[PDB]
């Protein structure tokens, strides 16, 4: 059997992946005919022939057993094999990986600490909810052990056991007590990865926990203070990826306490001064570290200085940092509210930009940035840059654009108008689950439907393949139709509304094919409602109701002829149910 | 009609790019291939694709990616029949079609686009008489291309006179899974190998139903032709008349004719196999192969393609006559008979196993396919009577035929 | 939480995954196929993330190579492209000279070397000695 | 390195400037930037070799539109080249000539290309007759301006028919490019004399001299009866295209034709061999020809209706193939054949490509709607393959069973029976709604409809909006029908659409059954429980007012869309 | 090509 | 060579016994929801054992190892006359495959310590031994703690290994 790099070697040189997957089923027969040989020899080899193959994307489920031998193999190697394929070719719903459960467990009982390392990697990364619960107490025993070669990795495997079993949390909390103090910050880094998995999943954990704050403050500030060490030293700041992590756990740490808020507020000072902000590291650093005051009830001099911090942020020209100053208020929208506001056109320049995702971060946190005073003049720029979106942030904005105006429209009338803008402008864009919120606020509405459906008219006449569009209006002509054609029985002077177009024009939805059916939905409801709401020219729409009943919808040909024996049978029960619908929330 | 045909290769890059009108823009083309990777990854493949107004004529070669472009409501047939015979001409000139033929031979390939095709129309593609002024090694063009005769140039010259002619059966069958024939026609085709002193009109007469139906001998041997399409250079109009095969043939090898015809007669080979798939285990074949063509024939090289699972594993086969390679590359066995004559019938029991394991989705079923060749065997019974050769300055030439039964699609729909 | 990380070459070809979410195959062949579609159609001033589906996708290109991450929103985003950089040190580290073609040929290291980097989608050592030499140690014990 | 290129192209010596401007279009090969080198190799153009003097009108004709202004360095050249004795080097300069464009240049080109529209040789004479549509194409008016348009008539009345009909193709060309002022139809007599022309020129020039019959109506039965009986022996031409042609006027002029006359049948039983024939050939090329025998079917139904073994499709074929052959089943599916359709429908759902087995659910569907002879066993075909346990095959069928029991709701509550057990856990709302109307019309003979609904009942909210209002339909239908044991059941559903939901038309037609059960339920048995009638099907036959209008389009796109040919061109 | 050939008449009156 | 699997039901003393063959100790054995393998290397013959836990969720599982065996060990309690029923059951369920099909059978009555342990007789027509066709199946009372009749059965093995 030939080795790994010689089959790559061969797969290099595939042109067409149909002659790929020649060479493919090529190898993998013999690494089947090889299996079927029982073989333990190449049985290295062809797994990892085969994982390549995984990796290539290739069926390979037929060889997960000898992975299960590889476990329970003896050599090292074959091990070093076998954990790999776990973590590759098994997941929880692999259904087949509960056999590892007894492999592991003589594995994390194994001499060497390797192969611990190897069981410990495997049940860390991909490790089942049972397994999970299989395996617990021996992840805590090697978490009770001095090898901080384990220690690193039963405290994230005891992790993973969490994540996994949240219900299983508190057989670790004995298990993390009193191992802060440790010299190796690898251990020690897992330890807070822990504390911040332990304080993120129970409150009850945070009495217990938040003891030990100033206990890491000094940890902390030993950090900074030891500004240098051949390892954990990237640009010259002394291990970023732990320091990261404890203002996490101290970000959810004394965010609704003050003592140990305080108990954290000097090294807050201190780094956000004592930083470098030169390479990407102390911006990373300084990043969590804005993030840590934000949420925590922290000194007002740290939020003062924050802003002044992301204000810096706002104005680096480092797309990164663009992106990391957008993510930060938007974090901190609520919280720090008006100290956002007066960066408001570096959001609207951001609107400007040509990023995607910063064009995001700008689009969505404009959407947070609107108050009550913002509303008037922040929406014409949005209404603007609805028109300059990109079609995914077209679908993106007109929602949004319909969030904040719920929220803070200073007028009714004002809100109608740019909805009905938006409706115009988004058409194909804005969500079909919008239309029950947009028909409910304007039943909320109740002052303006002679001013709303006369609108509404007047752009379905445009045109009808804006498909939300004429969701809203078919159940406003069905329920308003008295305000859109009032007082008109017979003939008059003419007058916009003219009783019949009114009716044409739902007419023209029933058999156009852009016509979502639901439209046909809503417009044989406001054709019955108008055989109420109008009583100009009734009869000729029972003339339509009634040619439907042959109707290929299955339910628009139930709704035809449901409609029709009323039209046909009990025309004075047709306006005895025909009472305007309820007003909810 | 043609604007801009253009050649791409497996990666989308332009082979070599030609427009005709300058109605299609050059740049259109990097659009294709993503369409391309859109239309297939969702299943809505073909062979016209459009990126907006521009349509996207294609066909597919080995590499190559024959793209035409237009953007009118243009001619469809008149696009692909020309791209099949600029593949077909650049297979007279190039012996293999790949990246190597064209970035090697840009001086002649770019002169045959020039040559072939003015505007979106074309104007001459017979290879054959295209040779004689669009060399890779210029003279006037030849009369042959002015002619109406486009297809046989004057005084071509031989030291002997042979016609030699090819009557190729190829076999279509659809077996179901129930052992019903469902569709066995039978295509043949008579391609001709010419190789004659001069301009000789030559007339060719078979075993014509119709044609002994207007002789009166609509009671002998008779083949039926449901269709045939000609060449060319048969006077159709003269054979619509009284069934009469005449024509100038160009010179070398060419297919004069294609015929089709139904049969209502057993296959030559009637195949019974078995499946023993076994849930997690393993798989059984116990197939036979009785022949039921005439025993004096004897069907050369067959290579039966029996799909086989893909994680099947550990072959094993019980012959009869004949090997089995497991060819696991197309997932399938090929138990291969060289000779297996009339009247034979060999079995072939085929044991694999199965992982005990499922896989993850399904297969589908491919039917059986097999690969014949009966020589000296008509069996539609298709004869050529005689070949009249005309010449003005008359010889006696050398017809010469064999007769050679293969399969066209011979499919058997598996359990 | 780094929920999968991806190594995908300048033409695309994968030459890494490593799923710390269990998602199926057909899933995992899916929303990898897109990935390597979005980030290839992206250019080299778009901020080196992606809000990809509720998961701050970092992408760092380093050579023809390019890479992936989907860490969750909550966390960091230029350290999450250190975990990168650090892993990229890493194999810097082990290897030397760290190079295109033994990343096809010796990615079964690569992966013990995130195996000694990153398991369970976060880091257990933050040194890059210590790491390096672990590998060193088992692959020293053979 | 262009420049020592432009010093070897500034050489005197043939092999250093011959193999300079190979490099360029070499460079041109692999999509260099070379347009700033133009007017340079435009100085090593007018040489002796001839093979040399095509690589120049290769990058002339691509960067004409690149340098516009410097392409005014060529009209010299051209017709100094459209004198040379050798005809060769004539017709290529004018091939040349028609395709560069530049409107500077095309005024100047007119009279060499009138010199070569009166050449002696056929083939510059073929050459310039498309060098006329090509000047027609850049500047339309200024031909006219020429008044090269009778000129190219009169190559129709030239002998050597490859140059009547590369004048045919550029006439077809021109007077498509004309608004039909002046429309450029001929007698009968140039049709008799282009169907004498059609036996001799080539298999191109069979095709575009068919094509100017696209136009053309006779106004006789024997006068469409005698062009036809010439056009009638070239359906036995290997190229298709030849026989596409020949088909699309022969479908075009058989509207002319007496079906009184036995040559309508004559001409049919002619025409059914080739089309058999065109599914011979490549896929490609078949999948040009199924959408035209979609187009014929729906106008000529008569004569392809003995064939449908044809129409089966192998595992080989493409997918594009595999879905149009199952459209002409349903075109062709007849009582005689029903045996031969359902089975082989069977054997396509037992396949892998889900859209090909979708389509043959629906390809099932329409066979039960076509023929109700077997929509009986349809039903029971449907059903196997609802035993399969595969959630598509499934989830596809319990529409269309939906749509048979809209369609023949008579006696198939025999049906039911197994599908109230069909794994209600069936995801896909298309055929959740179908589950509910199958019940909701079909609750007497389900005994147990209120309980299964139930667990239709619980994530009612968040389903969707036709299932929420399948739900809503067929309680009030279920309780109309038992209001004994659902009577809890129509109320809470009312608890839930009308106070609890925010779907509108869930809210209409929530407080409409709501007030309908307040006010009167035994009126409601004559409203809701009302006999519907039998529903219009959807006629799939394309429109012969459009349909003939694609009779003229047949081999062209306004076929392959089956669109009018304006609706699809910019 | 193996196999032979066979020669057929000419003119057959 | 020869490839065995331990089956049964779980508390049954199939790790007992497997490093009773394998080492001869009766080491502490926690209840094991994967499997074990050791080569039993006796009579001349390489055991190979893959000995698999009987708990609920690891009995659909066991039908991955019915490929390529050669002899089977169905390991019954003497001291479970409740589970004697699904034990038959499991047998029945179990023997009933196209997959391990030729491979034999050699049960062992384990845990003979107590009158409530029976002895092969009764525990043969419990479990129906012989309602079995084409099996070479042959009971054999064992005592796991102690070693005793396990090589015996081992020795009967052998024999049936060749034939
Ligand atoms: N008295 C007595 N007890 C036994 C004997 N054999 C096994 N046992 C008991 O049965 C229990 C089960 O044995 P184990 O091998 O550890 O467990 P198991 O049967 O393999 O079950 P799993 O670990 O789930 O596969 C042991 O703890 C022993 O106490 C025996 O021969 N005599
Ligand atoms: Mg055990």
């Amino acid at each position: 059997p030939i080795r790994l790099r010689e089959l790559i070697r061969t797969i290099r040189t595939a042109r067409t992946q149909a002659e790929e997957r020649e060479m493919i089923q090529k190898e993998c027969a013999a690494i089947r005919s090889s299996f079927r040989e029982e073989d333990n020899t190449y049985r290295c080899r062809n797994v990892a022939k085969l994982l390549y193959m995984h990796m290539l994307g290739y069926p390979a489920h037929f060889g997960q057993l000898e992975c299960l031998k590889l476990i329970a193999s003896q050599k090292f190697t074959d091990k070093r094999i076998g954990y790999l394929g776990a973590m590759l070719l098994l997941d929880e719903r692999q259904d087949v990986h509960l056999l590892m459960t007894n492999c592991i467990k003589n594995d994390l009982n194994h001499s060497t600490q390797f192969v611990q390392g190897l069981a410990l990697c495997t049940l860390g990364c991909m490790g089942s909810s049972e397994m999970c619960r299989d395996l617990a107490g021996e992840v805590e025993k090697l978490l009770k052990t001095s090898n901080s070669y384990l220690r690193k990795k039963a405290a994230l495997c005891a992790v993973h056991v969490i994540r996994k079993v949240p219900e299983l949390m508190e057989m670790f909390l004995p298990a993390t007590k009193n191992l802060l103090n440790e010299k190796n910050h690898g251990v020690l880094h897992t330890s807070v990865v822990l504390l911040t998995e332990m304080c993120e999943r129970s409150p009850d954990m945070l009495a217990h926990f938040r003891k030990l704050v100033p206990q890491l403050v000094r940890i902390l500030k030993n950090l900074i203070m030891s500004g240098y060490s051949p390892e954990h030293d990237v640009s010259g700041i002394s291990d970023p990826f732990l320091q990261v992590r404890i203002l996490r756990l101290l970000r959810i740490l004394g965010r609704n306490d003050d003592d140990s808020s305080e108990a954290m507020n000097d090294i807050l000072a201190q780094v956000a001064t004592n930083t470098e902000t030169s390479k990407n590291v102390g911006n990373a650093i300084l990043y969590e570290t804005v993030l840590t005051i934000m949420d925590i009830k922290s000194e007002s001099g740290l939020r003062v200085l924050a802003i002044n911090i992301l204000g810096r942020f706002l104005l680096n020209n480092d797309k990164n940092i663009r992106y990391v100053a957008l993510t930060s208020l938007l974090k901190t929208v609520q919280t720090d509210h008006n100290a956002v506001q007066r960066h408001r056109s570096t959001i609207v320049d951001c609107l400007k930009d040509l990023d995607v995702s910063i064009k995001r971060r700008a689009m969505e946190l404009s959407f947070a940035l609107v108050n009550g005073n913002n509303i008037r003049g922040m929406m014409k720029e949005l209404l603007y840059f609805l028109d300059s979106c990109e079609p995914e942030f077209k679908a993106d904005c007109a929602s949004g654009i319909f969030l904040a105006a719920e929220k803070y429209a200073p007028s009714k009338r004002w809100h109608i108008d740019t909805i009905m803008r938006v409706l115009t402008t988004a058409g194909s864009y804005v969500r079909d689950d919008a239309v029950p919120n947009l028909i409910q606020l304007i039943t909320n509405s109740v002052e303006m439907h002679a001013y709303t459906v006369q609108r509404l008219y007047k752009a379905i006449l445009g045109d009808y393949s804006q498909q939300p569009l004429v969701q809203v209006a078919a159940w406003c002509i069905g329920e308003y139709g008295d305000l859109l054609v009032s007082g008109q029985c017979e003939e008059e002077e003419p007058i916009q509304v003219t009783e019949d177009e009114v009716l044409d024009i739902l007419e023209s939805v029933l058999i156009s094919n852009m016509s979502t059916s639901v439209t046909r939905g809503y417009a044989l409801t406001a054709i019955m409602k108008l055989s109420t709401r109008f009583t100009c020219t009734v009869n000729r729409i029972k003339k339509v109701v009634s040619i439907y009943g042959s109707s290929i919808d299955v339910e628009l040909q139930q709704r035809a002829v449901e409609y029709n024996a009323l039209f046909k049978k009990y025309d004075h029960m047709r306006s005895a149910l025909l009472e305007r619908m309820p007003v909810m929330e | 009609s043609a604007s801009a045909v253009y050649v791409l290769d497996l990666k989308g890059k332009v082979l070599i790019c030609r427009n005709y009108r300058g109605d299609v823009d050059m740049s259109e083309v990097e659009h294709f291939m993503p369409i391309l990777m859109e239309k297939e990854e969702e299943g809505m493949l073909s062979p016209i694709l459009a990126h907006g107004g521009v349509r996207f004529m294609w066909i597919k070669h080995n590499n190559l990616y024959l793209v035409a472009t237009s953007k009118k409501n243009a001619c469809v047939s008149l696009v692909f029949s020309f791209l099949y015979k600029v593949v077909q001409v650049f297979s007279e000139y190039f012996k293999e079609l790949e990246e190597e033929s064209i970035r090697d031979n840009f001086v002649i390939i770019y002169e045959l686009l020039d040559e072939l095709m003015d505007f979106g129309y074309p104007q001459t593609t017979d290879s054959k008489i295209l040779q004689e002024y669009i060399t890779q090694e210029a003279p006037r063009p030849p009369a042959t291309v002015t002619n109406a005769v486009s297809w046989r140039s004057e005084g071509i010259k031989y030291r002997k006179n042979e016609v030699f002619l090819d009557v190729i059966e190829a076999v279509n069958l659809l077996v179901s899974a129930n052992g019903n024939v469902l569709r066995s026609e039978i295509v043949g085709s008579i391609k001709m190998r010419v190789f004659l002193s001069g301009m000789p009109e030559l007339r060719l007469g078979l075993n014509d139903k119709v044609l002994f139906d207007n002789t009166g001998r609509g009671k002998s041997k008779s083949v039926e032709l449901e269709d045939v399409k000609f060449h060319q250079c048969v006077r159709l109009s003269r054979f619509e008349n009284d069934r009469t095969i005449s024509f100038i043939p160009p010179d070398g090898e060419f297919e004069l004719m294609s015929y089709r015809l139904n049969t209502h007669v057993k296959p030559l080979i009637w195949i019974e196999s078995v499946i023993e798939k076994h849930s997690h285990s393993r798989i059984e074949y116990m197939v036979k192969a009785k022949s039921q063509f005439k025993r004096r024939s004897t069907a050369n090289n067959v290579e039966i393609h029996i799909p086989v699972p893909n994680d099947a594993d550990s072959p094993k086969f019980k012959t009869t006559v004949g090997s089995v390679k497991w060819v696991p590359e197309n997932s399938e066995i090929v138990w291969s008979v060289k000779s297996f004559p009339g009247g034979k019938e060999y079995l072939m029991r085929a044991h694999f196993g199965l992982p005990s394991v499922e896989a993850e989705d399904k297969e589908g079923k491919p039917p059986i396919s097999v690969k014949f060749e009966i020589p000296y065997f008509t069996t539609s019974g298709i004869q050529v009577r005689y070949l009249k050769i005309i010449e003005k300055s008359g010889y006696q030439a050398l017809p010469w035929v064999r007769y050679i039964t293969q399969n066209g699609d011979y499919q058997l729909r598996t359990q | 939480m780094i929920h999968f990380i991806l190594l995908f070459s300048r033409q695309g070809k994968l030459r890494l995954q490593k799923w710390y979410i269990t998602l199926p195959d057909k899933e995992r062949k899916k929303i990898t196929r897109e990935i390597v579609q979005i980030i290839l159609s992206r250019g080299h001033r778009t901020s080196s993330f992606v809000d990809w589906k509720e998961l701050k996708l970092v992408y760092k290109r380093y050579a023809s190579l390019y890479f992936c991450c989907a860490i969750e929103n909550q966390d960091n985003e230029l350290l999450t492209l250190e975990i990168v950089h650090r892993y990229v040190e890493l194999l810097d580290k082990y290897f030397g000279n760290v190079c295109e073609l033994d990343i096809i040929f010796n990615f079964e290291k690569a992966y013990f070397i995130l195996d000694e980097f990153i398991i369970g989608g976060e880091i257990q050592e933050t040194s890059k000695k210590i790491a390096v030499k672990a590998i060193e140690d088992s692959d020293m014990l053979q | 390195e262009i420049f020592e290129l432009k010093a070897e192209l500034n050489s005197d010596k043939k092999e250093k400037k011959k193999e300079a401007v190979k490099k360029v279009i070499a460079s041109m090969t692999v999509g260099k930037d070379v347009s700033a080198l133009f007017p340079d190799v435009v100085n090593c153009m007018q040489t002796d070799n001839l093979e040399l003097k095509k690589l120049v009108y290769l990058y002339l004709m691509n960067y004409a539109k690149s340098q516009p202004d410097m392409a005014i360095m060529a009209v010299n050249t051209f017709v100094k080249d459209c004198e040379d004795p050798n005809p060769l080097i004539r017709a290529l300069a004018v091939r040349t000539m028609g395709c560069i464009r530049v409107d500077k240049i095309t005024e100047y080109l007119c009279e060499p290309l009138r010199k070569c529209l009166k050449d002696e040789d056929p083939y510059v004479r073929k050459t310039a007759a498309v060098c006329v549509a090509k000047l027609h194409d850049i500047n339309a008016q200024l031909v006219e301006d020429q008044g090269f348009l009778d000129t190219l008539k009169d190559l129709i009345s030239d002998s050597n028919p490859m140059v009547v009909a590369n004048a045919v193709a550029a006439l077809s060309e021109i007077a498509e490019s004309h608004p039909s002022s002046n429309l450029l139809d001929l007698n009968p007599q140039s049709i008799n004399k282009l169907l004498t022309a059609l036996n001799e020129c080539t298999e191109w020039g069979q095709i575009f001299i068919l094509d100017c019959l696209a136009n053309y109506m006779p106004k006789d039965d024997r006068e469409a009866q005698s062009i036809c009986e010439r056009v009638t022996p070239r359906l036995s031409h290997a190229n298709s295209a030849v026989v596409l042609s020949a088909v699309k006027v022969l479908m075009k002029f058989m509207e002319m034709l007496s079906k009184d006359l036995d040559y309508y049948g004559t001409l049919l039983k002619k025409l059914a061999p080739p089309l058999v024939t065109l599914l011979s050939a490549e896929p490609e090329l078949q999948y040009v020809a199924l959408r035209n025998i979609n187009l014929i079917v729906q106008k000529r139904p008569e004569i392809l209706k003995h064939e449908m073994k044809v129409f089966f499709v192998k595992y080989n074929d493409p997918i594009y193939v595999k879905l149009e052959k199952l459209d002409i089943m349903i075109r062709l599916a007849s009582q005689a054949n029903i045996a031969q359709v359902l089975a082989e429908l069977r054997e396509y759902a037992t396949e892998v490509d889900v859209d090909f087995v979708r389509k043959a659910v629906r390809a099932i569907g329409r066979c039960a709607i076509k023929v109700e002879q077997s929509a009986e066993r349809c039903v029971s075909t449907l059903l196997d393959l609802i035993q399969t346990k595969v959630n598509y095959v499934v989830q596809e069928a319990i529409v269309v069973i939906k749509d048979i029991f809209r369609k023949y709701p008579n006696k198939y509550e025999s049906v039911i029976a197994t599908l109230c057990e069909n794994l209600d856990s069936l995801d896909e709302p298309e055929a959740r709604a179908a589950m509910i109307w199958i019940v909701g019309e079909y609750a007497e003979r389900i005994d147990n409809a209120d309980e299964l609904l139930e667990s239709f009942l619980e994530g009612f909210h968040d389903k969707s909006t036709q299932v929420q209002l399948q739900l809503l339909t067929a309680i009030v239908k279920l309780f109309l029908k038992k209001p004994t044991e659902t009577q809890e059941l129509v109320q809470q559903v009312l608890s839930l659409a009308t106070q609890d939901s925010d779907n509108p038309d869930l809210r209409d037609r929530g407080y409409i059954y709501w007030r309908l059960l307040s006010t009167d339920p035994v009126a409601a048995k004559e409203v809701v429980l009302a006999e519907k009638p039998l529903i219009s099907e959807e006629t799939d036959l394309i429109e012969p007012t459009l349909l003939d209008e694609l009779i003229c389009y047949i081999g062209t796109l306004a076929s392959v869309y089956h669109k009018p040919p304006s609706a699809f061109v910019e | 090509t193996s196999y032979d050939y066979c020669r057929v008449p000419m003119e057959d009156g | 060579e020869m490839r065995i699997l331990m089956v049964g039901l779980d508390a049954a003393g199939k790790t007992t016994i497997l490093y009773k063959l394998k080492l001869g100790e009766i080491v502490t054995t926690i209840p094991t929801i994967g499997f074990n393998v050791e080569t039993v290397e006796y009579k001349n013959i390489s055991f190979t054992v893959w000995d698999v836990g009987g708990l609920d969720k690891i009995r659909p599982l066991w039908r991955h190892y019915f490929q390529n065996t050669q002899g089977l060990i169905f390991v019954v309690d003497s001291n479970d006359r409740e589970r004697v029923n699904e034990a038959r059951e499991e047998l029945m369920r179990m023997l009933a495959e196209d997959e391990l099909r030729d491979a034999v059978l050699l049960v062992f009555a384990n845990k003979q310590d107590l009158p409530n342990a029976m002895n092969a007789a009764e525990i043969t027509d419990k479990l129906g031994l012989h309602s079995l066709r084409h099996r070479n199946w042959y009971i054999q009372a064992t005592c796991a703690t102690s070693g005793d009749g396990l090589y015996e059965g081992l020795d009967w093995l052998s024999n049936q290994l060749r034939n």
